[PDB]
């Protein structure tokens, strides 16, 4: 939509209210670890095929080495993303910190699941003769990850408890204790808003935060397509493996796709001519699968590096980068585990309900021009006030907050006023 | 790994452990010999333009019987199968064609040929499965009563027969009376004189057409049964099909007449096993996954074995103890305080520990392993749960 | 020519969804918003403010007092205008500035034509035309002569697709960097060095 | 074509890969350029 506004040379718009918004970001971390047995897949249970395959060199050593490297890299990705602390802080039983209620992101002792309610929601809304019985009969196996779900939940709980009780100070040394409202006041002071705003409107901000978290839970419950970025990662894996199995039904121009049928009717002079086509086709299929897996693993490595950087810069500190840790001025972020990925809840500040005033870049006094040190000068119809950019809180003029530089001859836009 | 020195860690290995010993050769129970007489030792063969066909069923066929007192074979050529494997197969259907030609024409009974005996008399498909047999019969074939078509407008189609005797025109269709120079008779007789050059002598040709499908066999060859041997990696040779695997009772259903069942990857896992008609199930001789944990060859020689996705109750069934060497039975089915059950699988050759440490050799599911001694002053493998801090 | 051969062999180029006019409109919207209101619309509702105020704040971002603009506004405006004109003249004169995009065109086209040329090879067969094989041989040898061509062409297509995927990964990384730089340098002021 | 039908699902895989690349290009352009849902009018004067 068009919102045509032309210009204004002598007007300033300052917002006079704000909202606390929680945004959700999803990032994949790892992928399934798969192993392949060459002899079983290509030859099966025939000795002649094994003897012939012995003559093709060390292709399968290369394939297995590539797959094993990818499998190790996946665990390395998970460890680099999640294990960013040396000690585990115990979850505080009292989950209300000066109003702010962490009821939803820390594990409830009364539930045996030992996970967060949002974590339970996320794990519930990601879903995967038989199909796994045909992969195992042909040499394709899936290996379990080293880190279990309980340890990832423990890492998340320790990070949340540490940032609740000791702020971000535990990412640069030993943890130093500080109450949560003080931490919130510091974070407000980070983005150019005086810390009095939090204290004077503490109850309103606390209720807004709780309502925002509840609405995020509700929106996760309602919309089913929010987590698709993770779901595809599962699907693109499974759809690959199954495809490989179907490739065993092709014949690649031979007389049949069954080795025993070839070996039960033909003499060696034509038996080898028929066998080599099948062997070459199956090698080609396996090589294509490995190359695709390598490319996908590189992409997931890039995603994991991004997730690790985001955990290091938004969860263990406050970032000034624009549109990096959420839409709006950054306040904080919280991590949550999910199958093959992480979900970040970004708590940010959004201005609203603006108002428009007359401006002037300087004020003359005794021929000397005073300029704002940090604020901007506005007029409320009768008096000239100085105000911060991100919020409306005027201050009376004084020599403390303005600086003098030069005379009022080349100054453009200056207005006549007194102190 | 083609080497003699191995560093510490966990490796995934091939089988190299179990091999089949026994053979089972179950075959149908039929005893009637196929009528090779009245086909080879017959008294009359038809002309090439009007050739016969017959079907052979419910009989056993060994070719060694043709060795005793039967004349040799000048031409014996097979296309879809090898002659050395005709005594070990069963065929769903078989058909026999038989006719008489002259010697130089024997070369024409084959795929992708041209000539009077291939375009106007008898044509074979390009994808021909079966065998061709041809032998000389000069002594018995005489006279002037064997015909072959010489004139025809178009060319015949595979396995099609023409038996018409109508005058042939040279510029178009239809010619009632014969005498006019542009009208010819479309048949011609093979002169078979006693004193004639070789290549102008009669030959008898028999064509066998095979068809192998998922259907009951009828023309099986000579084998002997061996009775079933279940729950042992074996060699099985049911009708036609061959392979290796473990055979087990199964409860699936087959659509009445049906021989075997396959999957999306074309892996046979069910056999009708005639003479009992009870459906079985085939499994690979070994499947799943086995890994070996070692602390280094220069450090020690004791290793641990991890079976993945196997619960420590059917290891003697998963790993065939009754078919491995004595050095493997110290593993598998026995417990000298070494069997252990993790979430990753069953670990054999290591003893559990309660204290937590960091991870040296990752096993999985939060379980790690290392090399150390114990209270009895002996080197061993110690498994434990990883410590997160 | 060189395009009728591409279309006669099954290779098609599809047009992009966003037209040039739409991209120009997006750019003009960004420039107008950053010229009349600052970087406010990157964090929420757009708040209008004159350009000198915004660029004085941008002095305040780099540890230099905003009085420098106050006493040297005209010189700053003239320097900016002359810098823009000099950039335009340098664009006119220097021909090797845009080569990074030029490769993206050229090195793409060179792939497709190469693929077409690969249809002239025979890969050890009697000829590179299927009709010649089909009009002179019988299936027993026709199959052997045709499978070589099929395998060679399939391998060529697979190789092309593999390099396409690698190039796509590289261009994805470049596009992600461009998106981040648009978010940070255009919608705000960055403290990162270089 | 009849002989090529026996080669499995290679063409399907190639087509899926190319389609993924094609959609990713449009995603790249949308991510780089489409960042605002409002299109401000070009001001009449171009001298601020
Ligand atoms: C199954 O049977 C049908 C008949 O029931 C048979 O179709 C016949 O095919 C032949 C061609 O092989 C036709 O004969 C041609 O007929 C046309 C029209 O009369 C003539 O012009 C043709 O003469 C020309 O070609 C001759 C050489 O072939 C030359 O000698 C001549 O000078 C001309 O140039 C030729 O006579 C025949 O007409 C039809 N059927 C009828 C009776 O109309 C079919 O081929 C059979 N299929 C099998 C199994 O082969
Ligand atoms: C900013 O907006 C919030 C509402 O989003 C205001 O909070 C309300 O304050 C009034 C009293 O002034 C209460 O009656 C409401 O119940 C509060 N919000 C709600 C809906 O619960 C806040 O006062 C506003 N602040 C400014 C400066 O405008
Ligand atoms: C080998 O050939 C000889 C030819 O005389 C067979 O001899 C007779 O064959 C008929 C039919 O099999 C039998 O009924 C007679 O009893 C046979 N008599 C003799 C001489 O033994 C002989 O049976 C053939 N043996 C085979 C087929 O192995
Ligand atoms: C077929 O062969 C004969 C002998 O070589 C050719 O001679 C013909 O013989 C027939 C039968 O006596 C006559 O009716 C024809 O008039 C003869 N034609 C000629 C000109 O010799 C006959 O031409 C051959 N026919 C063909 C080639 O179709
Ligand atoms: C031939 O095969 C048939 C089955 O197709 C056999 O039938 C049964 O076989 C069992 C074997 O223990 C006998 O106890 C039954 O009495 C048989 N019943 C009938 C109706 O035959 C048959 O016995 C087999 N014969 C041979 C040669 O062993
Ligand atoms: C800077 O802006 C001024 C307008 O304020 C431009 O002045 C005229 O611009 C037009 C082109 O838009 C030229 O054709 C005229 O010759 C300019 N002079 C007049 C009549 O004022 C000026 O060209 C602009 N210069 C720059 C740096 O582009
Ligand atoms: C604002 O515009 C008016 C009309 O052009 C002009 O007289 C005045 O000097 C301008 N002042 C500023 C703030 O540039
Ligand atoms: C946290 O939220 C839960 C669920 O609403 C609530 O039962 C609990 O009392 C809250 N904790 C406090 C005291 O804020
Ligand atoms: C603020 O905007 C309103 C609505 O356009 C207008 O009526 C009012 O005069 C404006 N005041 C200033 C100081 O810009
Ligand atoms: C600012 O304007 C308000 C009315 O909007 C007025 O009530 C207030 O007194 C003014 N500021 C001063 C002079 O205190
Ligand atoms: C057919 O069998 C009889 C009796 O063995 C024999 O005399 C005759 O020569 C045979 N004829 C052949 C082999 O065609
Ligand atoms: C293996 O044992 C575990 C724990 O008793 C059980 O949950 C699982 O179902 C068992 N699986 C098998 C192979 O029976």
């Amino acid at each position: 939509e068009d919102q045509s506004v032309a210009y204004s040379n002598n007007s300033i718009a300052i917002p006079t209210n704000f909202s606390i918004s929680v945004t959700t970001e999803v990032l994949p971390v790892s992928m399934t670890k798969t192993s392949v047995d060459c002899n079983m897949y290509i030859c099966g249970d025939s000795t002649e095929c094994s003897n012939l395959l012995l003559q093709y060199g060390s292709f399968c050593t290369q394939l297995n080495r590539a797959l094993s490297g990818i499998a190790v890299e996946q665990d390395r990705n998970t460890r680099d993303v999640f294990a960013q602390t040396k000690t585990i802080y115990k979850t505080p039983n009292i989950k209300d910190f000066g109003g702010f209620n962490f009821s939803q992101i820390l594990p409830d002792p009364g539930k045996p699941s030992q996970r967060s309610p949002i974590e339970d929601l996320l794990y519930n809304k990601v879903t995967l003769r038989d199909l796994i019985c045909a992969q195992k009969f042909n040499g394709l196996t899936v290996l379990p990850p080293l880190l279990t779900d309980d340890m990832i939940a423990a890492y998340t709980a320790a990070l949340i408890s540490g940032t609740a009780t000791a702020g971000y100070t535990f990412g640069a040394g030993p943890a130093l204790q500080i109450p949560f409202p003080m931490q919130m006041a510091y974070r407000f002071n980070g983005i150019g808003v005086t810390q009095n705003v939090l204290y004077e409107n503490q109850k309103q901000i606390a209720n807004q935060f709780n309502k925002a978290i509840s609405q995020i839970q509700d929106s996760l419950t309602t919309t089913p397509t929010a987590l698709g970025k993770l779901q595809d990662v599962i699907n693109q894996n499974a759809a690959a493996l199954n495809t490989l199995v179907k490739q065993l039904s092709s014949n690649f121009g031979a007389i049949s796709s069954v080795l025993n049928d070839i070996l039960s009717r033909l003499d060696p002079p034509e038996a080898e001519v028929q066998i080599d086509r099948l062997i070459t086709g199956r090698l080609q299929s396996l090589q294509t699968y490995v190359t695709q897996q390598l490319i996908r693993a590189a992409e997931i490595r890039a995603s994991a590096n991004l997730a690790a950087t985001k955990m290091s810069e938004c969860v263990l500190g406050q970032s000034k980068r624009v549109d990096f840790c959420g839409k709006g001025y950054h306040l904080m972020s919280f991590p949550q585990a999910a199958p093959h990925g992480v979900v970040f809840l970004h708590v940010t500040y959004v201005p609203s309900e603006q108002k428009n005033f007359t401006t002037a870049p300087a004020i003359c006094h005794n021929g000397k021009a005073y300029f704002p040190k940090e604020g901007v000068f506005v007029m409320n119809g009768t008096h000239w006030f100085i105000t911060q950019r991100n919020f409306y809180s005027p201050q009376v003029i004084t020599t403390d907050n303005t600086f003098e530089s030069g005379t009022c001859d080349v100054v453009i836009g200056i207005v006549n006023n007194t102190v | 790994t083609k080497s003699f020195s191995v560093e510490k860690g966990i490796y995934q290995t091939s089988n190299f452990r179990v091999s089949p010993s026994t053979e089972v050769v179950r075959f149908p129970n039929i005893t009637n010999l196929c009528p090779f007489g009245q086909v080879f030792n017959a008294s009359t063969f038809p002309s090439v333009y009007a050739w016969g066909r017959m079907r052979i069923s419910d009989c056993v066929a060994d070719y060694s019987v043709l060795y005793n007192s039967t004349s040799s074979f000048s031409t014996f050529k097979c296309y879809g199968v090898s002659p050395t494997k005709l005594n070990d197969l069963c065929f769903s259907s078989v058909y026999a064609d038989y006719f008489v030609v002259k010697g130089d024409d024997v070369r024409q009974i084959a795929p992708a040929q041209t000539g009077v005996i291939a375009d106007y008399n008898y044509k074979l498909p390009d994808d021909f499965t079966g065998c061709v047999l041809a032998w000389n019969t000069k002594s018995i074939d005489k006279g002037q009563g064997f015909y072959y078509r010489l004139f025809r407008h178009g060319k015949i189609k595979p396995y099609e027969r023409d038996t018409s005797n109508v005058p042939y025109n040279a510029q178009g269709g239809t010619c009632t009376d014969t005498s006019q120079l542009n009208c010819y008779q479309p048949l011609k007789s093979y002169d078979f004189t006693d004193t004639v050059g070789v290549g102008y002598q009669p030959y008898r040709v028999v064509v066998l057409s095979f068809e192998l499908l998922n259907a009951p066999a009828t023309v099986c060859g000579p084998k002997q049964s061996t009775e079933l041997v279940k729950n042992k990696c074996v060699n099985f040779n049911f009708n036609g099909l061959t392979g290796t695997g473990v055979l087990t009772e199964s409860t699936k259903r087959f659509q009445s007449f049906q021989q075997f069942g396959r999957d999306i990857s074309d892996f046979t896992d069910s056999v009708r096993d005639p003479k009992t008609l009870e459906i079985l199930d085939i499994s690979p001789c070994s499947y799943g996954g086995v890994s070996v944990i070692t602390p280094g060859t220069n450090a020690s020689n004791v290793v641990a074995v991890l079976y993945q996705d196997v619960n420590c109750t059917d290891v003697p069934t998963m790993l065939h103890t009754e078919q491995v060497a004595h050095d493997w039975r110290v593993y598998a089915v026995n417990t000298d305080g070494n069997m252990f059950q993790t979430q990753a699988g069953c670990l054999v050759g290591a003893t559990y520990e309660n204290t937590s440490y960091e991870c040296d050799i990752p096993i999985g599911a939060g379980v790690c392993a290392k090399f150390g001694s114990t209270k009895t002053r002996q080197q061993s493998i110690l498994a434990y749960t990883m410590s997160i801090g």
